[PDB]
């Protein structure tokens, strides 16, 4: 058993992390006070769930997690919320004044003053690990802390844990719920500084989650609470393999092996189905073929883009619920003769499948209805570069006028880092087109 | 198709179906960046306080 | 606790400042004695931004009252909420400033400034996380204009890493006290261009027209003008005083609103402006909010382009419908929003409406049309300066003509800077 | 009020479309780079499909189908017809073709050597005409090679060649609309099997003395061509040619539908296509090419462009038939 440490940075990272650990507790049967009845090895054990939870002599199961925010108000919610008893205060790290949606403020000015404290707190959790395998880092692209401090933390982690893997859950900026005009700036900046330090990064576009909530959950104006509940389902199905018995994606290294043949091209597209409103009294339970076919509908992806115009490098199907391999292959055979699924010539056309019999768990009283079976597809398709092109375009519009650049220079950042980060993004778009276009 | 590496357990099973075969900077270098940024900050502030002194 | 330190200087600054504290004190459920008597926790969740908590659970405004004569401040101390202000925070002289920028900035004001900074320092030292300062003042007089900008310059020297925010009342010959107001305003604008991060440009010309043409006030008084200003000030600070995600502190607001350091002068707007029990739908708020007749700067928004816009809706309403109406405004009149700043319009919604209204909307726009305001002042300035008229009032206080020439050139540069970005594509 | 942008100034069709929209008073044109548009009249090359459908509160429509180049490129079409089971190499309406890079060289020779062996017709054409394979291969090294219709239908008087151009509109729902009006781009020169071979309207006005002798602009419209077929061959344009054309159109478009449909996409597509057909002496129709950015006959610009607005634009953006719906 190898441990995983989760790191939640900034508001988005903290609130999403709050929703995932709530969902983890429900799935593993861990009560808010940290007690886990089904756990018979008191105060210890090397079970699958122990990769995310430590154990105290009193039987408490403590998330192997650290929360970091340059402002106290969001993490104060965790300090006084339902699962306040899960975490010890050493895990919740807060500052006084935040990065003001300024990457430079989060990376240089304010990050420099708190980076050593976070590492020390992270070192404490690493010292409780008999075989630490790496980190899962949750953050937004658009915030000053989620973008600026995350990139600094990812740098130091490569120095202090050069052999450990690092995976990201990144929230891509969407104007329907965004809070700063400069979020494209922070997005390119943090993607350029973090690119070499991340082994696998799952981007979630708030736009896609927003529309999914409006279209499939009948939410007029979704809130972060609606978005984070859904995001935690996707995150849960992605990490279920690390927390439960199984043979697919059993360690963080396998994510890179199964999903990322090219290091820089380490952004798998996530597609999830079904999303059913809990308000519908009776709903036709979808079959294995139906929820699998839904994995190739853009309307269900975490990032709106068209995989038909692009090539695949890898594909994993993660099923939770009543699914047997026979139905998966039957559904796949049918789909292959009706969809546009192109793999790169130097890759086999196939699917790595994992099935967990335990169906998805839903927060009691939430928006998602209980379903008999669900699936999360993780496909490394070149079509996800559409998100880079959209982002780099917004960057170009503002930077040609130098709009807002003085906010970053004033914090000690140099104007050249803008074009350097932009040149790196330009090269990243070129790599995608080489792999996906003829 | 072709099903391979079928693994089964109490909580589920995994496998692979094939449809067709194919055809870091150091802590020192980082610290120099941070201190350099903080240096430019202090320089720009000193020039402001110089302008205000005038 | 992101504390804000409020400063009000001169006759105008202290009169609008007093009304501002009366308005928000009511919204937060604070009475003239400092005691809280509200029925909603939202009223107190961010009460510390503008109020200090004292003994007996009293709430004391973090406000400093400044003037070179005691007149207006004696009125404030006897006004409705006069007793709520901290007595030690009344800092005043006796000579006055004679509507003379030089007196407020160089001679009479210099004698009193250190006393104000002593009170400012005592307020800042007890702040957990000081956001910055907000100053209320006019630019056409002497104390608010001349000493106000002197304070700003000395506050920046001691607190260079804090946000400087002002509500600046712009002079107009329509509502004028002396002929030297363009001199005082031109000298002050140069100070503001350099030493503030956010300036709400409140044009007495716009305030008068709204009172006369809209509210149907044939003989508007300053009290009528200030009712519009205090209502606008409550609106623009809503995101600071209540829990929210967008523009919830002074620096994040500046990051969203100021793409270039010198172009930080905003056109405020308010809706509804009614002369009253009728329900105002969300479409109605949105149209009126963007209507130039609801702007406070007397500039035609269609004569320029929006660099950035902040919108605030107050009251119980459909947020879905709010989002729809805001998208309609942009998509319908997209030519007036610069295309090189994507998604430059941010919208916030607060559940608590202002007093008397079920629903209201406050508009904060960074438009290049604000240049019309600075061109107006520049033309009035030059009409006198070319003949050196009334200059002796200033040279007698030690000023040289050169300093007027520089202030003239600085504001013309500011106008040229706005015109540059009004043609950028 | 609806909004649109123009990003292909050289488009004659959508120039008229843009003119019609503005003349409706309910459409407003924006700068080419303003994102808050409803409709995009996109450019022909590197159209930024990835930036469409990401504007909250805007239903966005574009006048091109992403991925339609597979059908509108010389080499793309050949590969699509040979590799698509819906079409297969058992495609009785497409001339035997081969893609040659300056690859299918060995295949082109295996069939070429069988034709000179069988003493049958062995004339081919190269594009991106000769009975000698070496002359073609030497030319490409300085493309595609398909069988040249040596037995083409010849109009009389004249004993001359021609081709048929059909305009096909596909709306966001993927209905196939065939414009009832076609044109025959005719050759004003008699056909000699030993300018009169290429029916291009430009080569006819630049390298033919008789340009305009028989018909104006070497363009015979359907009303006349039908009467000719009735008087000369005792048949109608509908039975002898139009059935095959309708069949070829839907076959091609239904083939790529799964790859380009925008039915469940965050933006919508429509596109006007130009199909070019050849007819042989036995009244068999052959597909020659598909044009993804076609122009229209001068006389028909008004009617066709108005139908684009009716079925393709106003269908998605309603305001305040000349087509044949090929059902499927
Ligand atoms: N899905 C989701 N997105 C969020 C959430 N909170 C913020 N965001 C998005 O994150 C971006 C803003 O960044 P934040 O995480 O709030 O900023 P930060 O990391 O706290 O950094 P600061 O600037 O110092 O506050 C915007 O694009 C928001 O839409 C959340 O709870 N869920
Ligand atoms: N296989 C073939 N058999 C007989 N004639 C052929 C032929 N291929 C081409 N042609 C003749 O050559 C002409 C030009 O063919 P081609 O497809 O290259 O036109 P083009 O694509 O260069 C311009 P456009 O895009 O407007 O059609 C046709 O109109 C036809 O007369
Ligand atoms: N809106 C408003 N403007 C005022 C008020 N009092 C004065 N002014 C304007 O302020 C300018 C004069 O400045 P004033 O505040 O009286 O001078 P000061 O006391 O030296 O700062 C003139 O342009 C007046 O029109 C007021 O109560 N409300
Ligand atoms: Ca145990
Ligand atoms: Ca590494
Ligand atoms: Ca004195
Ligand atoms: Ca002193
Ligand atoms: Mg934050
Ligand atoms: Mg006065
Ligand atoms: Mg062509």
């Amino acid at each position: 058993m190898r441990e995983c440490i989760s790191i939640h940075v900034g508001q988005a990272g903290v609130q999403i992390g709050n929703a995932c650990w709530e969902l983890y507790c429900l799935e593993h049967g861990i009560q808010p006070d940290g007690q886990m009845p089904s756990d018979k090895t008191i105060g210890g054990g090397d079970d699958s769930f122990n990769t995310f939870f430590s154990e105290t002599g009193a039987g408490k199961h403590v998330p192997r997690a650290v929360f970091v925010d340059l402002e106290p108000t969001v993490i104060d919610e965790v300090r006084t919320g339902t699962y306040r008893q899960l975490f010890h205060p050493e895990q919740l790290i807060t500052g006084k004044e935040d990065a003001a949606n300024n990457y430079a403020r989060g990376h240089y000015t304010i990050g420099k003053e708190i980076i050593d404290l976070v590492l020390d707190r992270i070192r404490k959790l690493a010292d409780q690990c008999t075989g630490l395998q790496g980190f899962l880092v949750f953050h937004s692209f658009g915030g000053g802390t989620g973008s600026g401090f995350t990139s600094l933390l990812m740098e130091r982690l490569s120095v202090d844990y050069g052999k450990k893997s690092k995976l990201e859950f990144s929230i891509y900026p969407a104007p329907q719920v965004s809070t700063a005009v400069v979020e494209p700036y922070n997005s390119i900046l943090t993607t350029h500084t973090t690119l070499e330090h991340s082994d696998c990064a799952f981007m979630v576009d708030n736009e896609a989650i927003y529309d999914i909530c409006r279209r499939n959950l009948d939410i007029e104006r979704p809130t972060y609470t609606n978005l984070n509940r859904l995001i935690s389902q996707i995150v849960s199905s992605i990490t279920a393999s690390l927390r439960f018995d199984g043979a697919l994606n059993v360690d963080l290294t396998e994510f890179q092996t199964n999903l990322v043949p090219y290091p820089r091209i380490h952004f798998p597209l996530a597609t999830y189905a079904p999303v059913i409103s809990a308000e519908k009294a009776y709903h036709e339970q979808l079959s294995v073929a139906e929820i699998t076919n839904a994995c190739f509908e853009p309307a269900n992806q975490m990032v709106k883009c068209d995989p038909r115009h692009g090539k695949y490098m890898a594909c994993c199907l993660l099923y939770r619920g009543d699914v047997v391999p026979k139905d998966v292959n039957a559904a796949i055979a049918t789909i292959k003769t009706k969809r546009s699924i192109q793999f790169v010539d130097w890759c086999p056309t196939g699917f790595k499948v994992g099935i967990n019999y335990q169906p998805p768990t839903v927060v009691p009283g939430g928006d998602l209805a209980k379903v008999q079976r669900a699936v999360c597809m993780l496909s490394n398709t070149t079509a996800i570069a559409e998100a880079w092109a959209r982002l780099d375009h917004k960057f170009d519009l503002m930077y040609a006028k130098r709009a807002f650049v003085h906010w970053y220079v004033g914090e000690g950042m140099e104007e050249g880092e803008f074009s350097e980060a932009r040149e790196d993004m330009a090269a990243l778009e070129k790599d995608y087109e080489e792999v996906g276009v003829d | 198709m072709e099903v391979i590496e079928l693994n089964k357990c109490t909580s589920g099973q995994s496998f692979e179906v094939i449809l067709k075969p194919p055809s870091d900077p150091s802590l020192e270098e980082i610290q120099k960046k941070l201190e350099a940024a903080e240096e430019r900050r202090k320089y720009q502030e000193a020039e402001l306080l110089k302008h205000l002194a005038e | 606790m992101r504390e804000i330190v409020h400063i009000q200087a001169g006759q105008c600054g202290n009169q609008i400042g007093a009304k501002f504290w009366e308005v928000i004190s009511d919204e937060h459920g604070i009475d003239p004695t400092g005691s809280y008597h509200g029925d909603s926790d939202l009223q107190l969740e961010r009460i510390n931004v503008y109020y200090n908590e004292a003994t007996g659970n009293k709430y004391v405004p973090r406000a400093i009252l400044v003037d070179l004569e005691p007149g207006t401040m004696d009125s404030v101390r006897s006004g409705p909420f006069g007793q709520i202000f901290r007595p030690d925070n009344f800092v005043f002289g006796q000579s006055g400033a004679g509507n003379n920028w030089a007196k407020g900035h160089y001679t009479e004001g210099a004698e009193l400034v250190d006393s104000v900074l002593d009170v400012v320092r005592k307020e800042s030292e007890s702040c957990d996380c000081l956001q910055g300062f907000q100053l209320t003042h006019s630019l056409g007089g002497g104390t608010g204009s001349g000493m106000g900008t002197l304070l700003i310059s000395k506050i920046r020297e001691e607190y260079p890493d804090r946000i400087m925010n002002t509500f600046s009342v712009m002079p107009s010959p329509k509502v004028s006290d002396t002929v030297v107001e363009p001199y005082n305003a031109t000298l002050s604008v140069h100070q503001l261009v350099e030493n503030t991060d956010e300036t709400y440009c409140i044009d007495n010309e716009a305030l008068y027209d709204i009172c006369f043409r809209t509210l149907k006030l044939t003989t508007p008084t300053y009290g009528d003008l200030n009712h519009l200003v205090s209502a606008t000030m409550s609106g623009v600070t809503t995101c600071l005083r209540f829990p929210g995600q967008l523009n919830a502190d002074l620096r994040k607001l500046a990051v969203n609103m100021v793409p270039f350091p010198r172009l930080h002068f905003f056109m405020p707007g308010f809706a509804p402006l009614t002369s009253q029990y009728r329900a105002l739908t969300v479409p109605e708020l949105t149209q009126q909010m963007f209507d130039s007749k609801n702007m406070m700067a007397a500039c035609d928004p269609r004569h320029g382009r929006y660099l950035t816009v902040a919108a605030i809706f107050r009251g119980r309403m459909s947020m879905k419908e709010v989002d729809e109406q805001m998208l309609n405004v942009q998509n319908k009149n997209s030519s007036y929003f610069v295309e090189w700043i994507p998604n430059n319009v941010k919208t916030a919604v607060c559940d608590i409406p202002p007093r008397g209204l079920k629903m209201s909307a406050t508009f904060i726009g960074n438009s290049t049309a604000i240049q019309e305001l600075f061109k107006r002042i520049s033309e009035q300035f030059t009409a006198m300066f070319r003949r050196k008229a009334f200059l002796h009032w200033y040279t007698g206080e030690g000023m040289d003509e050169m300093e007027f020439t520089e202030a003239e050139s600085n504001m013309n540069d500011l106008v040229s800077e706005y015109q540059q970005y009004q043609d950028a594509t | 009020m609806y909004t649109f942008v123009v990003r292909d100034e050289n488009s004659s069709v959508y120039a008229e479309v843009s003119r019609l929209l503005l003349a409706t008073g309910q459409w407003k044109r924006l700068r080419k780079d303003n994102p808050r548009f409803n409709l995009m009249l996109g450019e022909r090359n590197r159209l930024p499909f990835g930036r469409l459908g990401h504007e909250p509160g805007l239903v966005q429509l574009v006048n091109y189908y992403r991925g339609a180049d597979k059908l509108c490129r010389k080499a793309s079409l050949v590969k699509l017809i040979k590799t698509s089971p819906e079409l297969s190499e058992s495609c009785t309406w497409f001339p035997e073709s081969y893609v040659i890079y300056p690859d299918e060289r060995e295949v082109f020779l295996a069939a070429y050597n069988r034709r000179r062996e069988g003493r049958e017709g062995n004339v081919w054409i190269a594009k991106s005409i000769s009975s000698e394979a070496s002359e073609l291969l030497d030319f490409i090294d300085e493309h595609v090679i398909q069988k040249y219709l040596e037995k083409p239908l010849l109009l009389e008087p004249g004993h001359r060649k021609f081709d048929i151009r059909s305009w096909v509109l596909v709306d966001h729902l993927y209905n196939i609309y065939l414009y009832r009006e076609g044109v025959l781009r005719t050759s004003s020169e008699p056909y000699n099997s030993a300018t009169c071979h290429l029916t291009n309207h430009c080569i006819q006005k630049e390298y033919s003395k008789n340009y305009g002798r028989y018909e104006e602009g070497n363009e015979m419209f359907f009303e006349e061509f039908n009467q000719y077929l009735m008087d000369a061959l005792n048949t109608t344009l509908e039975n002898s040619i139009l059935l095959q054309i309708k069949h070829i159109i839907r076959s091609c478009l239904m083939c790529i539908e799964p790859a380009i449909s925008t039915k469940h996409l965050h933006y919508q597509s429509f596109q006007l296509f130009g199909f070019d057909f050849m007819v042989d002496e036995e009244l068999k129709v052959w597909l020659i090419e598909v044009n993804g950015a076609p122009a229209c006959a001068q006389k028909l610009y008004a009617e066709l462009c108005q139908g684009i607005v009716d079925v393709a634009i106003s269908s998605v953006f309603p305001l305040a038939s000349i087509f044949i719906k090929l059902h499927h």
